[PDB]
């Protein structure tokens, strides 16, 4: 989905729980994904679904794309995988 | 009794017919109203009796009045008499066609016509087109239908019929049985020649530019006998 | 090669082609938001590589000379 941020007619935004990229980010997001979808580690299809969702490669690319001016808006996604009191703080942490 | 309005109206009609029958027994020549009432009342009683069909009553109604029983002019005024009556299988309509023959010369509302023919569609030159019905169901076409847009199971050279209609009397029609082949006469549509509807093959001004679009549309929808060339070039509004 | 481009001349001037005439012209990219509306209604949307295929197919169907779009074109949901 990240490839649409290069297009002319798209105004692209990121939400704050993935910025900035830290050493606790991937494990936290994986355990959030397992709870909300009620997945089980003993099923090979839930594991295949989860490993196609989180993707630390694109998460790592997101900060650099913010620094290049390719992403243009930051936001919260409040109480739905995001923190409503931390948009400004996480923007300046990323900078 | 629980009488309905229909029952009350039919009771009145029965006694009108009875008055007409009494006047006929006294030797009085019946007028228009009396003759209609007499025939209607007789049919209703015969249907109540239950021993005859409606088709037999249609013929029995023609023997009730001789030509000498009515006044001069009555027989030319009565073309048909209709009446609904209840049989053992329910209510049916019985129509009696030409119940009285005429014997005098008085015709009320008589027409005196000239003997010259009427020329319709003057100044319109006709062309002739051979048409074949290759479908399995009959087709009938009216006088002012746009002949280019008729039923797709008719096979004819459709290019020659663009903007044309049948050259027949207004309100009449031509019939094609399955497998039938015959020729028809066609003339140009008059007025502003703006064609809207009929199969939505034109929906605009009829001219040579709109003929190409109509032929392409007719070929794509499978109308028989339409010939439009390959490598068609689209316009901005089709 | 001319999709999304205009003539590189002074604004308000023009280039003339007589019948049978052949010459070369210089073309540069259209600026701004690059939203192309009108002109023959071959684009009527944002100019990009996705809209170029639709425009080439439309131009070939309406007989514009020199347009090359391949056979077995795949339609989209909005053309
Ligand atoms: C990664 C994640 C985190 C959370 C809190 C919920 C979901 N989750 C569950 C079902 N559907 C979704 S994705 C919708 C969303 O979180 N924002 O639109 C996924
Ligand atoms: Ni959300």
């Amino acid at each position: 989905i990240i490839k649409v941020a290069g297009e002319h007619n798209i105004l692209p935004a990121s939400t704050n729980p993935t910025i900035p990229f830290t050493v606790n980010t991937e494990a936290e997001h994986m355990d959030m994904l397992m709870v909300c979808h009620h997945l089980d580690k003993s099923i090979k299809e839930d594991v295949q679904f989860a490993d196609s969702r989180i993707r630390p490669q694109t998460i790592a690319a997101e900060d650099t794309l913010h620094d290049m001016g390719i992403f243009s808006i930051t936001s919260s996604d409040s109480q739905a995988m995001g923190r409503v009191g931390e948009v400004i703080t996480r923007t300046w942490q990323t900078a | 009794m629980k009488l309905t309005p229909k029952e009350l109206d039919k009771l009145m009609l029965h006694y009108a017919g009875e008055l007409a029958r009494k006047r006929k027994e006294k030797g009085i020549k019946l007028n228009y109203v009396e003759a209609v009432a007499l025939i209607s009342a007789h049919i209703m009683e015969e249907a109540r009796a239950g021993k005859k069909t409606a088709a037999e009553l249609m013929q029995e109604g023609r023997t009730l009045l001789k030509p000498d029983d009515v006044m001069d002019g009555v027989a030319s005024m009565i073309h048909e008499v209709g009446i609904e009556a209840m049989f053992p299988d329910g209510t049916k309509l019985v129509t009696v066609h030409t119940p009285i023959e005429a014997n005098g010369k008085l015709v009320p509302g008589e027409l005196f016509l000239k003997n010259e023919d009427i020329t319709i569609n003057e100044g319109k030159k006709a062309v002739s087109v051979k048409v074949k019905n290759v479908g399995d169901r009959p087709v009938q076409i009216g006088s002012h239908f746009h002949f280019f847009e008729v039923n797709r199971c008719l096979d004819f050279d459709r290019e020659k019929t663009f903007g044309k209609r049948l050259d027949i009397a207004s309100g009449t029609a031509v019939r094609f049985e399955p497998g039938e082949e015959k020729s028809v006469e066609l003339i140009d549509i008059g007025g502003n020649r703006r064609i809207f509807g009929f199969n939505a093959l034109v929906d605009r001004q009829a001219d040579n530019e709109s003929k190409k679009i109509a032929l392409h549309r007719a070929k794509e929808r499978g109308f028989h006998g339409t010939k439009s060339d390959d490598n068609y070039v689209k316009t901005i509004k089709e």
